[PDB]
């Protein structure tokens, strides 16, 4: 299995980038995916996710400005950022695991890890 | 069947059980509204193996079992099918082919103190794991040399239980969470 | 993989003593519920006691309580239910019965009628 980000860069404030995450030996049935930042310094947090199902759930400071979304025809998941603020800074990464729905924003509740890309709001 | 399901009893007890003494209660029989649960802000983990949260719904015939207790952030991984750890290894463990829900939510503001709360312990030693479900509340002193306890601390022979810090200024990995597993009997 | 020997029973008059005995073997856990429901020719079983073995929670029905006590010797995985003051209408089939998944530290929600495993049972026959 591997996950492939894409999608980051550098924008100024109240704008919009769309990170993207391209999944390889990803076969499963049931799971549920995410997305986690890490600014400098700091533990890794959890920031949304979507099951198998189509449930999502977002962390507080995020809620209504980004959008988690699957394209199951692509094995592609992507992650719309809208409203972005200084404090949306850091290294994105692309999460993945299997056999449960529902949801955690936990990173350590997830097996698969991609590369991660840097998302700069200046 | 209408009648509600008493998870308020569960998720709203003010008392939380010590891992190593977890706590399990039954549920059955009843209805409920499993989005005023799911959706509820606090929690940071809802999932489910083997089964939809919908199915919390319609308890009329079934008899549902909820463990809960407290552990620190970085062993909510543990409460999972197939992992290994102190907490899997020794003190809580769920079967290779769960079917339920695990749910947790970090209880910072509940369960630490200024000075530290030293009331929520694990066990930190065993000879052997834990079978599924099983719970074990001995208190002998764990023989780590090849010198026999007779009962006390010793330079090998430890007390098996060890309290959490909890200090509220803990960093997240090592702040209380919550934790309630949900699972089936027949 | 749980099985149930019990021991105990026979006739008794009104007033007397009897203990039954129930020694739990196999795969067993290092704690788990023990008790006794009882049954009569033509009702219902009726939880008559029980005990967290590895513990030292109990719970009695309301019409066991002040007459019978139960307790445990845990080395030997095995339970007793000692019957004082024993009247007519204790006169029943007394199946012990254990489960290994059973609510705790409140084990008084469960009746060992439920429990997983049950042993054969013993007549206890109270008269006058």
């Amino acid at each position: 299995v591997q996950l492939q980000e894409s999608g980051g860069g550098s924008v100024q404030a109240g704008g919009s980038l769309r990170l993207s995450c391209a999944a390889s030996g990803y076969t499963y049935s049931t799971y549920c995916m995410g997305w986690f930042r890490q600014a400098p310094g700091k533990e890794r947090e959890g920031v949304a996710t979507i099951d198998s199902d189509g449930r999502t759930r977002y962390a507080d400071s995020v809620k209504g400005r980004f959008t988690i979304s699957e394209d199951n025809a692509k094995n592609t998941l992507y992650l719309q950022m809208n409203s972005l603020k200084p404090e949306d800074t850091a290294m994105y990464y692309c999460a993945a695991d299997s056999g449960w729905v529902g949801y955690s924003l936990d990173p350590y509740q997830y097996n698969y890890w991609g590369q991660g890309t840097q998302v700069t709001v200046s | 069947c209408t009648n509600l399901c008493p998870f308020g009893e569960v998720f709203n007890a003010t008392r939380f059980a010590s891992v190593y003494a977890w706590n399990r209660k039954r549920i059955s029989n009843c209805v409920a509204d499993y989005s005023v649960l799911y959706n509820s802000a606090s929690f940071s983990t809802f999932k489910c193996y083997g089964v939809s949260p919908t199915k919390l719904n319609d308890l009329c015939f079934t008899n549902v079992y909820a463990d809960s207790f407290v552990i620190r952030g970085d062993e909510v991984r543990q409460i999972a099918p197939g992992q290994t750890g102190k907490i899997a290894d020794y003190n809580y463990k769920l079967p290779d082919d769960f079917t339920g829900c695990v749910i947790a939510w970090n209880s910072n503001n509940l369960d630490s103190k200024v000075g530290g709360n030293y009331n929520y312990l694990y066990r930190l030693f065993r000879k052997s794991n834990l079978k599924p479900f099983e719970r074990d509340i001995s208190t002998e002193i764990y023989q780590a040399g090849s010198t026999p306890c007779n009962g006390v601390e010793g330079f090998n022979c430890y007390f098996p239980l060890q309290s959490y810090g909890f200090q509220p200024t803990n960093g997240v990995g090592y702040q209380p969470y919550r934790v309630v597993v949900l699972s089936f009997e027949l | 993989q749980v099985q149930l020997q019990e021991s105990g029973g026979g006739s008794v008059q009104a007033g007397g003593r009897l203990r039954l005995s129930c020694a739990a073997s196999g795969d067993t856990y290092s704690s788990y519920c023990m008790g006794w429901f009882r049954q009569a020719p033509g009702k219902e079983r009726e939880g008559v006691a029980a005990i967290y073995i590895g513990g030292d929670n109990t719970y009695y029905a309301d019409s066991a309580k002040g007459r019978f006590t139960i307790s445990q010797d845990y080395d030997k995985n095995t339970a007793y239910l000692q019957m004082n003051s024993l009247k007519s209408e204790d006169t029943a089939m007394y199946y012990c019965a254990a489960e290994l998944f059973c609510p705790w530290p409140d084990i008084g929600t469960m009746s060992p009628a439920e429990y997983k495993y049950w042993g054969q049972g013993t007549q206890v026959t109270v008269s006058s």
